RNA sequence: CGGGCCCCGAACGGCGGCCCGACAAUAAAAACAAAUGGAGUAAGAAUGAUCAGAA
């Protein structure tokens, strides 16, 4: 087995009050990649967030409310690294990576880009910087699993009424083109769309009860994995959890097992 | 003989340098431009000078009509 | 092999081709050869013979 | 040469309902109308031309005896 | 050329050894080879489905047979 | 072709080789015999495979 | 083989012994350098030799720009 | 023997044509169908017996403004059906398209905007040609063979106009429109009767208002019998009488071997 | 009689609005509605052709019109 | 009922106007109408078949009739 | 009796002006919001006033699940 | 009638996913919400009401 | 009435495998379990209600004699 | 030992001569965390003025 959980909690505190800690504790998994901690590493040090039988790793942004990402693993990773050299990355700890034998996973959290124009500019900046870094991450032997919420949909199949969202951030032409270039040209794939080419599957919908009723979801979570692991995809699922997190948990299993 | 229709189409795409998107049998989309071709090979110029074997090319979709 | 596809092309029958990867292609037959089939649908979406699995015309011929 | 052609000719003459499965595993159905060295015509509601290089196996719905 | 697969398959057929042909798609095909020729082998399944070589990948006999 | 030197060298030295198929499943075992169409692995079951669905043959030891 | 554009490419990849990244159809990647080639096989020298088949190679992406 | 003739003259205002007596030459010349282009008047004006050709069925459709445009036709025999419009505003709102469905041929009148007045006219021309190539690509697969008889206001090749140097910027030889025409002709398989039967130069249809240009024969070939390839084989001959100009264009007359019938 | 159907047809007739009748198959019918009666509608055009009510699928007036 | 259908059909019969009936399936029929009833209709063509009104879509005469 | 279900459902769909994507038996996809209807004709409002007959409609697909 | 009502009621009392085929050959599978002499609602992405006269075959999943 | 009821009763009691054709031309197969004055329930592996409005021709594979 | 090179038979085989198997040398890469699941997954063109298809 080889499970991976992705829950952009948008605040580990709200996650705790919503019962995310108990759900993850009950949810038997190998690695858990929650995003947007909205708290300092010292806050994550609170044993309440420490899941029984899992390690604690977290990198906080310069400003807690800005972001922050954490990573829980069942076995001691070979090494944990944070940052990518970019200001938009280092100054906010939006990237944290653990190292295991043969495969090393990472936790990515892109800026929403929907708050303001400056957020969209930062999004474009981080996108170009990240595709550059990944170009530098081509011939690298170690296979990767960039588990992160990219705040962008690849195809219309990933979001309904695209006609209305075409101009709204998250589905704009340049972001979709960047994602397509990152996926196809560079040989990267996705476990879900590979194992299950089924529409209507989303992760992030408005907290508004109306959108939840009519299910206005935007697929923002993606299990970006190097082509080496593409062959070892078991199955993907997007549970419709009752408002536990804006980004619904993204659980995927893999045929390839892990090792220290 | 074998490429009476493939050869002229590929040669026109090359001369016109139309940005094409090659879809592999594996389903991986490959955007870029056709640099050169032959019997069973096509050179795609992009960020990385790529060589895609014809036997593994499913479809090619030029972005503009030719 | 040749006569069937030639009739499909000349008669302008709406053809839908399922590739070996399963992709359901749609379009009309523009021109074909030993190892190539030009599919006319907005753009000249060329399709190779080795990757074609089934050719589904909309009506018999 | 010695086995494929007689088997397919018998399937055609007897018009046995055969079930063909593609290399990918997709299950097809229909009768063998005409054979070819590179292709086959499977008439099932709408005649579909299937390529031989994409045929995994040919499952006849009824047992057949070679000549 | 083609001097090795012929005797191997002929011996597998003569002794009627249960072979498990694993297709390229990862599907099992337990049965006995009834015959074989170019671009074709004939299984001894309840229906005796005719398989194509291009699709076949491996031919493992359940019991190790001698050459 | 360089395929036959490689294969017969592995056969003479009987090096445990790991063969990857087109699907990707990892096979293991020595090579007993081979021709242009098939390979006869020396595995516990000696699973025979045709040459039209091979990916890469690599020896576990240099 | 009539035009043989693959032959000059493989020859320049081998003569300079450039690090190649031969992708396969299954999805795995094979790092190394082309030692030699023929019609259906290519030799990758990564500690040990790899008998990667031609018909299984999806794309060949050299990590080193090769002028030609 | 079996023969049919079609005549097309862009009168550019039925009033001017009637002033010079076009009705006399029209009723005199034996023809099966007439495609009078650019009426620039109300349909009731065409309905008037003075403009209505005796013994010919008439149907006229104009734009929201009578003087803006409009097209009419005179069929010798009652057509099976008559349709107008194309769904595009550029053609429906301005009556730039009229078709009298008959058997197979279904005579269709087309009028592309000149694009020489202002930039808005050129934008309308671009939109119209784009929508038209879209519709025709969606239509080529149809069984019924059409004959889009209309003045396009575009020269296809140098054979259609002399002194192309100064004409590069003048409408009628602009690059986008020429490319669109070459596309719809070759890439889609459409042909023209005149170019097919006669590869002769010097013959033109459109002339400037300058009398010196007419004396020197500085004219343009803006008319094309855009026909489905189905009918390209039965083209016999065409002629362009150089009678004193009735309007900007000349009467395009063509003869076919196929005999129409209700 | 009807609540809106017959009034709708009467309104379409009074102003002779050019109406394009679409057939269930898919073909279109141009020409104004000359007259109408249960199970039949008369169309005014080059010929006094009569269309059948049970066959009409959609009636779209060329101009937005209200009862 | 049939306030307009019956007069029209009776006039077409009396004036023996050759009418062309187009079925919903698309096939083409030709021949004048000899007689008719509330359902079927007798034709004038060489075969003189019985067409069904539920399958008829349009009736276009060769000459407009009052 | 015969309109105990479709009548109130369609009335609610109309009042809620929910964008509908009506499908014809021929397979064409029309869109808009129903503004009125009775028993044999349904009036759809959009860019161009459209009158659709009930006997030719296959499904009425609203954009939101109405209660 | 005598046969349609009880069977169509049991097809919902047991929660049997019903698949209906349109005359054009289009297939839709969903749970029936309510049925009438001329209308039958099929639970799908949205409440897609279906006309009885347009249904060709009713093949339940079980 | 005089012909439909005896025919259906015979086809039911005799359990003749019929090949119900659809208005679109598709040839279905299966046994009839019970018929109604407006719909018929034909079972093929599982029960499948078939509407009479969508049936073109019912051809019994075996000759039948009316009572 | 086995790869690259030329030499020779009749697009197709192969044999001798050899060389190398550590690049007579990248004006420089903001950085290589370290070199068999398997008896088989295919929901609807906003509408050809009108499609008969054979030993």
């Amino acid at each position: 087995a080889m499970r991976i959980i992705s829950v952009n909690v948008n605040g580990i505190q709200a996650a705790a009050e919503r019962g995310l800690l108990s759900w993850l504790q009950a949810q038997n998994a190998d690695v858990i990649c929650l995003q947007d901690t909205r708290a300092s590493a010292f806050d994550l040090d609170d044993p309440s967030f420490q899941l029984d039988g899992y390690f604690l790793y977290a990198c906080d942004a310069e400003l807690p409310e800005q972001g922050g990402v954490a990573l829980y693993s069942r076995l001691q990773p070979k090494a944990v690294i944070s940052g990518l050299g970019f200001e938009t990355a280092d100054r906010y700890g939006r990237y944290l990576q653990a190292d295991f034998d043969k495969v090393s996973i990472a936790t990515l959290l892109l800026p929403s880009g929907q708050s303001g124009d400056e957020s969209l500019n930062q999004k474009f900046k981080f996108m170009d910087d990240f595709t550059h870094y990944l170009s530098k991450q081509r011939r690298k032997r170690r296979e990767y699993i960039y588990c992160g919420s990219l705040y962008v949909a690849h195809q219309k199949m990933d979001v309904k009424n695209w006609r209305e969202c075409q101009q709204m951030p998250g589905f704009l032409a340049p972001e979709r083109a960047w994602l397509d270039e990152v996926f196809g040209n560079l040989g990267y794939a996705d476990a879900l769309r590979e194992v299950s080419r089924e529409g209507d599957q989303f992760s992030w919908w408005p907290d508004s009860e109306q959108a939840e009723m009519l299910n206005l979801g935007w697929r923002f979570d993606y299990q970006v994995l190097t082509p080496g692991l593409r062959r070892f995809v078991r199955n993907a699922k997007l549970p419709r959890q009752p408002r536990f997190s804006q980004h619904a948990p993204l659980i995927v299993d893999y045929d390839w097992q892990l090792s220290i | 003989k074998g490429h009476s229709l493939q050869d002229p189409y590929l040669n026109t795409l090359r001369k016109e340098r139309v940005p094409v998107s090659i879809y592999l049998v594996n389903g991986i989309k490959l955007q870029g431009q056709i640099e050169s071709f032959d019997q069973f090979v096509i050179l795609l110029k992009n960020t990385v000078s790529q060589m895609v074997y014809k036997h593994a090319i499913s479809t090619v979709v030029p972005s503009r009509p030719v």
